[PDB]
């Protein structure tokens, strides 16, 4: 995890995913390992505000691949 | 209910030796026999034991299965603790790879009508070497299903595609009229220890001393051999100094290497004398009059 | 005798182990008895195939025992049809040691093969000895005046494999058989096994003599006759003639070892010369 | 994930046009669920439903289970959403689907089966087919 | 014993048939302890069947026999057998467990383990004593019971 | 940072021992 803890679903999901060698449907366990990469702003009402964070780096270095 | 590619055929240690012995003795006749065992599940076929059908006559091909021989052998095997059904048939392919011919396909269809999971095992006793037996398990692909655009089997795993099909088998109808089932071997501690007794020398041989007259003559002859090899070894050292790196090996073709033979003579002589000396020393105290 | 050596193939061992396992599964069995099939070559037997036969014995009485000899004939015709060169050469039983009724069973076996050979194949994996112990029935004519009886005479046994049979065995022993050990190490392990085998044989004699001393068994007078020859054959290694000859012979082999080691070291130096030349040449161009 | 679902459906279509085996067919289904994991967008499956119908036997089990991967975190409604995707009872080859639906239901609530366990415990108990027992 | 318990109360004691029983000592002795024993008359072999309610789980049995050699050595265990079982159907059939007892297990301070996986839902248990620790024509059993839990 | 360097070196030495022991084990099995 981001704080250094061993993410239990990520570890289990990857292992059962590697069991796709013996069972193809077991590959869906990799969805457990998928940790979303997000920054979610919240308020005292636990709602999401319209906050625009600033990334002090070039847009292209961390960006989606250009569609074909 | 399509059969799974991850299906495995388990051949016991006893079964493998019987087909190898029967197949080799029947070279080059495609000697056939029946495989006894049990369909454990949809993914496992165990071959506990096999027995060989007799050859009706001359001809290098698989003959028809003799029903009287099969039934009364199966009946009589049930008396001695073998109530195992027929899970397929085995036959030999003496040297030309493991595949199924036109006659083999017809023979397998006879088993497929009775048992839908019957397995055709082909054993190559000629191409089989120590540590690697050329074997393969086949089951027929139905023409009706594959022609319409259906795979013969479902692939839910990686297990069935670990062995790359041989070109000889692919030529003779593999993946077209029949498919290969991966073969795993069931070996236990008991049978494995029993086979370890092969070539196990008697305890008498270990303490037995070689004849000293022949041992000295062998000592004499081999040392005399190094006398000439050493003389040739000196020439080999000077020759290779003034000699181009393209002929480092081409010039060694067809001419004996004194260095290689000197090592072999040294290695042979070192084990011959050390063992004889140690055996003599051990026998000095082990067999003592006091 | 009529048999000089019995060669038992690995197929027989696997068949006997499987035979003991399958019948032993349904019911606890003291032993299982089958028929040994093989060919004859000079005076060495070549036991190569075997089949199971129905058999049962009451533990209380050795006299009560049943062997399905009609099954024995029926199964022979099966194996003769497949392999005509394999004839009945004896029988086997998995009992750890001989039984009193074995001489009786051999007579039933003797009518199919006059020189029947009983091979005791121990299913239990003994650590030192071979699992097979071949015996033949002979007439022991006693010199004490006791009437001649039928006794089993031991015949040396060896496990040998056919070329194709050996191929399968190495496939099954591929992982566990360690062939990396050199020839010199193998012979020394044979010498260690020879010491262990001799020690076990000597303890068996000592155990027998211990029981004889306390009266558990009476004096055989053939073992004691044999034992005096064994101790009489024990050489005196303290004789001056033997010691000088041993020293003379040992020094003869040492110089050959010295010569071989002397040749080995310089040949090793030649290899080091080539390695340094190859290393120096490789770095010069790069 | 749904708002920022900048998936590239051109890549998926490019490899679908190249499938000639069931192995590559089921691979795209797992691939499709991977790029749409948590995005709750089954646009690829909707458009190529007739191509998704080529999946047979355990491929249907994998294909049905891909729905749970796509709808991971959709706790708000999953019973109705799966029942929307899957009819209650079907005779021909529904064990792979019915078992796949239970497995997909587990994928939605992976590590969060607060109230889905009781349903899955009951469906597993009142199940006769082995494939459904596998998915359950 | 660790959350499980002895199960003679579950044993109905009415569907229990001990074939090869002896009139001298009956099946009641080995199910109640309080010294005494069960023994056979016709032969060393001794077939025992035990019945109870269908929900019962077996973990271990304590077939403690005497020390002279009349205690069981090789025993066969069968579960849920429709129809009756003669001595041949207990000798020519495949048991669930065929544990070969040692002298340590026979000791009254001894408990033998069973393969708990294969003993989950038991309607009745058939026990076939095939041999004893010796050649005593009668086989004796000092005490016996099943340690486990209901299903 | 002295202790971090000392412990990082300590784990590197212990890891090297693991690597050299497995490389000796593999050479034994590579000959087979
Ligand atoms: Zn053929």
């Amino acid at each position: 995890s981001r704080t250094g803890h061993t993410h239990m679903p990520s570890v289990v999901g990857v292992l059962v995913f590697t069991q796709f060698w013996f069972w193809f449907p077991l590959s869906h366990f990799l969805s457990l390992a998928y940790t979303p990469t997000c920054v979610i702003g919240l308020n005292k009402d636990l709602k999401m505000p319209k906050v625009q964070y600033k990334s002090n780096c070039k847009p292209s270095t961390f960006a989606y691949p250009a569609p074909l | 209910p399509a059969v799974d590619t991850a299906e495995q055929v388990y051949i016991s240690s006893l079964a493998l030796l019987k087909m190898l012995k029967h197949g080799r003795a029947g070279v080059p006749m495609e000697v056939m026999g029946l495989m006894l065992g049990e369909f454990v599940d949809d993914y496992t076929v165990r071959v506990i034991d096999v027995f060989a059908m007799p050859q009706s006559g001359t001809g290098v091909s698989v003959e028809a299965v003799d029903p009287v021989f099969q039934a009364k052998m199966l009946d009589m095997l049930k008396q001695t603790g073998r109530p195992e059904m027929v899970v397929g048939w085995y036959h030999s392919h003496p040297g030309f790879g493991c595949w199924l011919s036109g006659v083999d396909i017809n023979t397998q269809q006879s088993f497929e009508a009775l048992s839908e999971r019957a397995v055709a095992v082909v054993v190559d006793p000629i191409q089989s070497v120590k540590g690697k037996v050329v074997i393969d398990a086949f089951r027929l692909i139905n023409a009706n299903m594959m022609v319409l655009g259906h795979e013969p089997r479902q692939t839910t795993s990686n297990l069935g595609h670990l062995n790359k099909p041989s070109i000889q088998a692919l030529i003779h109808g593999l993946n077209r009229h029949y498919y290969s089932i991966t073969i795993n071997y069931r070996k236990n501690e008991l049978e494995q220890k029993m086979l370890l007794n092969l070539h196990k020398k008697s305890w008498m041989e270990g303490l037995t001393l070689q004849d000293y007259s022949e041992h000295c003559k062998h000592n004499e002859s081999v040392v005399k051999e190094m006398l000439e090899l050493a003389k040739n070894y000196n020439k080999a050292v000077e020759e290779e100094d003034k000699m181009t790196p393209e002929q480092l090996a081409i010039k060694n073709v067809g001419k004996q290497d004194p260095k290689r033979h000197l090592e072999e003579h040294v290695d042979v002589l070192m084990t011959s004398n050390i063992v004889q000396c140690l055996a003599a020393m051990l026998d000095t105290v082990v067999f003592k009059l006091i | 005798l009529a048999v000089q050596k019995v060669v038992v193939h690995p197929l027989v061992l696997l068949s006997v182990v499987d035979h003991f396992n399958r019948i032993g599964k349904v019911g606890n069995q003291k032993r299982v008895v089958g028929v040994l099939l093989g060919s004859w070559q000079k005076k060495v037997l070549d036991v190569s195939n075997s089949f199971a036969v129905p058999f049962d014995e009451d533990d209380k009485d050795d006299s009560v025992w049943f062997l399905d000899h009609d099954y024995l004939e029926n199964m022979y015709g099966m194996f003769k049809k497949v392999n005509a060169r394999e004839r009945i050469v004896g029988w086997y039983h998995t009992g750890p040691k001989l039984h009193k009724n074995d001489i009786a069973i051999n007579e039933l076996m003797k009518r199919y093969c006059p020189n029947s050979v009983l091979v005791i194949i121990d299913v239990k994996p003994k650590d030192l000895g071979l699992p097979t112990e071949a015996y033949i029935s002979v007439e022991e004519v006693h010199d004490d005046g006791t009437p001649t009886s039928k006794t089993f005479e031991h015949v040396t046994s060896e496990i040998g494999a056919e070329e194709a049979e050996e191929v399968g065995v190495e496939h099954l022993l591929r992982d566990i058989k360690d062939t990396t050990v050199g020839t010199l190490s193998q012979r020394i392990t044979n010498q260690v096994h020879g010491l262990k085998g001799l020690n076990s044989k000597l303890l068996d004699i000592r155990s027998y003599l211990e029981k004889v001393a306390t009266g558990k068994l009476p004096i055989n007078h053939q073992i004691i006759y044999q034992l005096q020859d064994v101790f009489n054959l024990l050489p005196d290694v303290s004789l001056q003639e033997f010691v000088k000859a041993f020293y003379l012979k040992t020094n003869d082999q040492m110089v050959v070892v010295y010569l071989a080691s002397l040749i080995r070291s310089v040949v090793a130096l030649h290899n080091l010369i080539n390695n340094k030349i190859a290393n120096r040449d490789a770095e010069k161009k790069e | 994930l749904i708002r920022n679902n900048n998936t590239d459906l051109m890549i998926l279509k490019n490899t679908k046009d190249a499938v000639r085996n069931s192995v590559c067919h089921t691979a795209t289904v797992i691939a499709n669920s991977f790029m749409h994991c948590g995005t709750t967008s089954d646009q690829f499956l909707r458009d190529n439903l007739e191509w998704l119908a080529r999946a047979t036997n355990w491929a249907k089990f994998t294909a049905t289970a891909s729905l749970g991967v796509i709808h991971k975190g959709h706790e708000k409604e999953a019973l109705q959403l799966m029942a929307t995707y899957l009819p209650k009872d079907t005779s021909p080859g529904s064990a792979y689907q019915e078992g796949g639906g239970l497995y997909a239901l587990g994928l939605i609530h992976a590590n969060h089966g607060g109230d889905i366990i009781d349903y899955l415990l009951n469906q597993l108990k009142n199940a006769s087919n082995d494939i459904v027992r596998h998915g359950g | 014993p660790k959350g499980y318990m002895d199960l003679m109360p579950f044993i109905n004691k009415a569907g229990c048939e001990c074939l090869n029983e002896s009139d001298e000592h009956g099946f009641d002795n080995c199910l109640r302890k309080d010294t005494t024993f069960l023994e056979s008359d016709c032969d060393e072999q001794l077939l025992i069947t035990v019945a109870f309610n269908q929900p019962v789980k077996l973990y271990s049995m304590k077939f403690q026999g005497p020390d002279n050699g009349q205690g069981p050595k090789y025993v066969k265990i069968f579960i849920n057998l429709p129809r009756s079982m003669d001595f041949e159907e207990a000798e020519r059939s495949e048991p669930t467990q065929a544990l070969e007892l040692t002298e340590d297990d026979i000791k009254e301070d001894g408990i033998v383990p069973l393969r708990y996986v294969k003993f989950q839902n038991v309607n009745s248990v058939t026990i076939f004593v095939q041999s004893n620790q010796g050649e005593e024509e009668t086989t004796r059993i000092s005490y016996f019971t099943f340690i486990g839990t209901p299903v | 940072d002295l202790y971090s360097r000392y412990k990082k070196l300590q784990q590197e030495l212990e890891f090297l021992e693991v690597q050299e022991e497995y490389i000796k084990d593999e050479q034994k099995n590579l000959k087979k």
